[PDB]
């Protein structure tokens, strides 16, 4: 099938031409690892140029014909999930492994050994690094805090919000400590809703314990917001999907008035409906009525004589983060509603952010919710997308830390320290066993190297002097001058990486070499 | 020979010799062919010593009612 | 008007088998890396940019569909051989592909394929008989269709907690799989149930299906604990003195006219009961809780009842004594009771627990477990999971052969045997085809990175004496006796992959021209 225009490779070239693609593609990226890596222009087809370092976004955005880079791609973007700072660090770790398979090979050792040693590499690397970890949340609370607004701080300095980014970390640990529990260490991000808009400053993000619901409330005489009313019970809200209108004919409609019998019976009809619902809204004691879909112009008018402030088009996960706030739950229908389900708010008030004349209405809780919404904010588009992504990291990160109280040490300090521990193991295991530690601690040594190099330092010095540092006097955490330091010895400058972390950029990188090597025929047909 | 792209009008005769036996007879729609094929490769011989193609043909028909008879 | 071939014309001969045999030897070579667990595995990109990566023969041949005319004879023979058998479509690719690899030399001599096709014939049959004379079916070696099975649990349950008690699990697990449809078997068809107390050695087999207690109610050890003539019956929703489904919330005023609603409800329920004793149902089971008045109802009647039924042990239940499941009393029919030989109540572990027992037709059947925690018990279940797995997997082909090269070896040796006695120009391409047979081991040796001519020489120096049954090992690169190993592939398969590969080069060297009609 399409045999025209169809290429392969296989038996020669195979193995070369995709160590060659997969060094192509970390080159991309290669000089970007690290917080002071270079940017990389990305234009979009309509002409939008933008400027970012953030590898993932880089390789997600990049689209090629060859198969090895498009799996390396694929496989990042679902990566991204998994760890998402640590997007660059794999595919270089990935890179380097390919690039010592390429000499394991050319010395005659098939791949399989070499999938396998690199897989023994990294089981020893893992071990070395629990054996090396140290525990924070162990040490003092007080401390374990310190460390998670140190860490929240540290990425979100690398964008422009570096002037008042306190404000962004605080806010991350408090939706952290709202949506996650510590039966399970595990923050549920789908309760962490992420949301903004072009404007204000900065300083305007802020912490939703609810759904936003930013609506017009259908008619322009519906009031915009539910007062508390003065101490009372907050608000109770009718979570509803049934539309707030009467059945109608989905094939001619057209339900004119030509006498006056029609014009009683179409009348007597849709009264009759309209006063249903508003009646079982009435009875069921709710102050705001919110319906997955719109309403009608009676329906519009009943609901402000009554005082009924309308919610229209609310979505599904929006009725759900509405019944997780409010505590409520969702009715089908009108006729099924009732004070028992209704969810209850401090109130639904409109909030203005800087300049910003849209007054947004927001449902408030103030109180310790399963729920909580990130509203991100700032003067360009640009600000907010990097306050977004490094929100997103921050909140990586505090999980991570939460869920293992084992840490590692940023600026290569671990990754030179499981090369010193697999290069030592490398002697005392014989065969081709020997080869594959030899590489794997040799692409470790990539990592080093690589931010040395970014950072304007040469890797070899670099690498060498923190071998030394770290075998002959001790072993610590000594890394590069990722960012402005006075010295090295990271331990005293408080550059920590979780090791969950870690342990899944090292096994999702032995995951990607593994895969890349597994393939030893690749074939593609035409375009059409 | 019914799918097989056949321009020359000369083996549209064979062709059609093939068409006649399948219609008429149960069998020997190779027959046919081969027979034919080899009576003008012989054909070829016999124009090599210089024999006119009337006396060939005359000859192919008296062997022809020969061989009906002998059968 | 119209030409279909645009002038263009072809050669016709050896040369159009020999251009058939490369583009053989083309998808050989494409599809060698998939052959054997350790294979790697091929990436395809389809028109649509789909891109897939997998290891499967099938996959990989309907997604790159080669229009070559020998390929496309391949990929067809191939699809036949899956959707026959499902098993070998890559070594049937890889020994057409071998094959035709063979028979180039022998054409280029000028060897006429009629010859090439009749000797691998006589070779294919010589393969059969001799598979079929390798094939293990023993009895009075101290194996069998049962011992074998009981063998392979041991070697499932081999360096675990069970290891040493063995001896008594491999019965339960090969009567789990022989207890049922022999031709028609499923891993959900075998329950286990936990229950504490006792030592593991005293576990019991249960014919039919067992489920822990499940009625709380009034009656308890007041109805029959055993029957001989027990009749299942599963009863919806009725078992109460008021309606649970279908019901309606009724208000009255007046205590006279609530007291004799629910009088007369109560007696419809009476009469509802009666009937249940009326249509013969000695055992009652529900899903939802049975009411003290049905309880009391079927005790003064000798009735057994349970209610509160997990939906996975009631389907069970039905399953194995043969009943069904229905709405009300008043529908119950009698083809829809279920009999056992013998239904009691185990009192192991402190606590009663419902069994059937006696019941050969059931369709599935249960474990009960003992041990003197529920930690030991839960490893206990483990390892019952892996042998039940084994032994089913066993007892699905019961006819087996050595695997790992084994049967290969085997086979080459026998024809090479064979050429010797079957002087005549047949003796070429007798030892062709058996040096074909010799690629499976080969190319498995080479996909797991093992040195395979040095083991491909040991194996064929080993197999001159001893046993039968020596391959390759893939745990640990060396060669030795794969049945002992419990390594071994069905008999079936291999005749039906070798029989499909012979066709397939058969059909492929029948033809001598191909035309293609511009369409």
């Amino acid at each position: 099938k399409d045999q025209g225009n169809k290429k392969r490779q296989h038996g020669l070239e195979a193995k070369k031409s995709h160590i060659l693609a997969a060094r192509s593609v970390a080159s991309i990226i290669k000089t970007s690892l690290g917080p002071r890596g270079l940017d990389k222009i990305l234009i979009s087809p309509d002409g939008e140029i933008t400027i970012t370092n953030d590898g993932a976004t880089i390789l997600s955005q990049m689209e090629l014909d060859n198969e090895i880079a498009k799996l390396l791609v694929q496989l990042s973007k679902s990566q991204d999930d998994e760890i998402g700072d640590g997007t660059t660090g794999v595919v270089v770790l990935a890179s380097a492994l390919l690039d010592q398979a390429l000499e394991l090979i050319q010395k005659g050792i098939h791949p399989i050994k070499i999938a396998n040693g690199f897989d023994e590499a990294a089981k020893l690397a893992i071990s070395k690094l629990e054996e090396t970890c140290d525990d924070i949340s162990a040490s003092n609370d007080e401390l374990f805090r310190d460390f998670l607004l140190r860490a929240a701080k540290t990425s979100l300095g690398s964008k422009i919000v570096s002037k008042d980014h306190d404000r962004f970390a605080e806010m991350a640990v408090e939706a952290v400590i709202n949506v996650m529990d510590k039966d399970r260490k595990d923050v549920d991000f789908d309760l962490i809703k992420m949301q903004g808009r072009v404007g204000g400053s900065i300083s305007d993000s802020k912490l939703i314990n609810g759904v936003i619901l930013d609506k017009d409330f259908s008619h322009p005489q519906m009031p915009k917001c539910v007062l508390p009313k003065e101490g009372s019970d907050g608000v109770k809200l009718a979570i509803l999907t049934c539309p707030f209108e009467p059945p109608k004919p989905k094939t001619k409609h057209k339900l004119d008035i030509s006498s006056v019998e029609e014009y009683q019976k179409l009348q007597t009809y849709e009264q009759d409906k309209f006063k249903e619902m508003i009646d079982d809204v009435k009875k069921a004691g709710a102050d705001v009525v919110i319906c997955q879909w719109g309403f009608d112009d009676e329906a519009n008018h009943l609901l402000l004589q009554n005082d009924l402030p309308a919610v229209r088009w609310v979505g599904g996960q929006e009725l759900e983060h509405i019944a997780i706030s409010t505590n409520g739950r969702i009715v089908p229908r009108f006729q099924d509603l009732s004070k028992d389900k209704l969810g209850t708010c401090s109130r639904i008030y409109e909030q203005e952010f800087g300049t910003t004349k849209d007054r947004m209405l927001i449902i408030e809780q103030s109180k310790e919710t399963k729920t909580v919404t990130c509203f991100v904010r700032g003067s360009n588009k640009m600000i907010v997308d990097e306050a977004e992504r490094a929100l997103h990291d921050s909140l990586c990160v505090v999980r991570n830390l939460v869920k293992d109280s084992r840490v590692v040490y940023g600026g290569g300090a671990a990754e030179v320290t499981m090369s010193l521990a697999v290069s030592e193991e490398a002697d005392k295991q014989r065969g081709i066993d020997q080869y594959a530690f030899r590489g794997f601690a040799q692409a470790l040594d990539t990592i080093p190297m690589t931010l040395a190099e970014n950072s304007g330092l040469d890797p070899i010095g670099t690498l060498s002097t923190l071998k030394s540092k770290q075998l002959k006097e001790k072993i610590s955490n000594i890394g590069v001058d990722c960012l402005g330091y006075g010295s090295n010895d990271m331990k005293e400058l408080f550059v920590v990486d979780p090791f969950i972390g870690k342990k899944q950029q090292i096994l999702l990188a032995t995951q990607l070499c593994r895969m890349i090597l597994k393939i030893d025929n690749v074939i593609i047909s035409g375009k059409d | 020979l019914r799918e097989l792209d056949i321009v020359h009008p000369a083996v549209k005769v064979l062709v059609m010799a093939t068409e006649q036996q399948k219609i008429d007879m149960g069998d020997g729609t190779n027959l046919v062919m081969i027979l034919a094929g080899e009576l003008l490769n012989v054909s070829e011989k016999l124009i090599s010593m210089g024999l006119s193609a009337v006396e060939i043909i005359q000859g192919y028909n008296m062997a022809r009612k020969f061989t009906l008879k002998e059968l | 008007i119209v030409v279909l071939k645009e002038g263009t014309d072809a050669s016709q001969g050896k040369g159009q088998i020999i251009s058939n045999i490369n583009a053989c030897v083309a998808v050989q070579e494409a599809l060698k890396p998939t052959l054997g667990p350790l294979g790697s595995d091929i990436l395809i990109v389809t028109s649509n940019q789909k891109t897939t990566i997998s290891n499967d023969g099938a996959t990989i041949l309907k997604l790159l569909d080669v229009v070559h005319p020998a390929a496309k004879t391949l990929v067809d023979i191939s699809r036949a051989q899956d959707a026959e058998v499902g098993d070998g479509t890559t070594s049937v690719t890889i020994l057409a592909g071998e094959l035709m690899k063979e028979a180039k030399p022998f054409l280029e001599e000028g060897i006429s394929s009629h010859l090439i096709m009749k000797g691998y014939r006589k070779a294919v049959s010589l393969a059969v008989e001799k598979i079929n004379e390798l094939a293990v079916d023993i009895t009075s070696e101290k194996s069998s269709g049962r011992e074998l099975l009981e063998r392979c649990a041991r070697t499932a349950m081999s360096s675990k907690l069970i290891h040493n008690n063995a001896d008594f699990f491999v019965k339960m697990c090969v009567d789990a799989v022989l207890s049922l449809d022999r031709n028609d078997l499923d891993d959900k068809l075998i329950g286990i149930k936990k229950i504490p107390g006792g030592a593991m050695e005293e576990s019991l087999f249960i014919n039919g299906v067992a489920f822990k207690k499940t009625f709380s109610y009034a009656g308890f050890e007041q109805q029959p604990k055993k029957f001989n003539n027990p009749k299942i019956l599963s009863l919806n929703v009725e078992l109460e003195l008021k309606a649970e489904k279908d019901n309606a919330e009724v208000r009255v005023e007046h205590v006279e006219d609530y007291q004799a609603i629910v009088d007369a409800e109560w007696q419809l329920i009476f009469e509802k009961l009666r009937q249940v004793e009326e249509t013969g149902a000695n055992i009652v089971l529900s899903k939802l809780p049975i009411g003290d008045l049905a309880t009391q109802f079927f005790a003064d009647r000798n009735i057994f009842c349970a209610g509160r039924v997990s939906a996975d042990d009631m389907n069970r239940v039905i399953q194995a004594v043969g009943g069904s499941i229905q709405s009300t009393t008043s529908d119950i029919k009698p083809e829809h009771l279920g009999t056992c030989a013998l239904f009691e109540e185990m009192q192991i572990g402190s606590e009663r627990y419902n069994l059937f027992q006696g019941c050969p037709q059931a369709k599935t059947c249960t474990l009960l477990l003992r041990g003197g925690a529920e930690q030991v018990i839960a490893e206990v279940e483990r390892s019952l999971h892996d042998a039940i797995m084994i032994v089913k997997r066993a007892l699905q082909n019961k006819l087996i052969v050595a695997g790992g090269g084994a049967t290969e070896m085997e086979v080459s040796k026998c024809l090479r045997d064979y050429s010797k006695t079957i002087a005549g120009k047949q003796q070429m391409i007798i030892n062709a085809f058996a040096k074909a047979l010799e690629v499976i081991p080969r190319q498995l040796c080479e996909n797991a990175g093992f040195d395979a001519i040095e083991i491909l020489n040991k194996l064929r120096l080993a197999h001159s004496k001893g046993e039968k049954w020596y391959g390759v090992v893939f745990e640990t690169e060396n060669i030795g006796d794969n049945f002992a190993k419990f390594v071994w592939e069905p008999a079936l398969v291999k005749i039906n992959a070798l029989n499909s590969a012979t066709e397939a080069t058969n059909l492929i060297l029948s033809v001598d021209e191909t035309i293609t009609n511009k369409g």
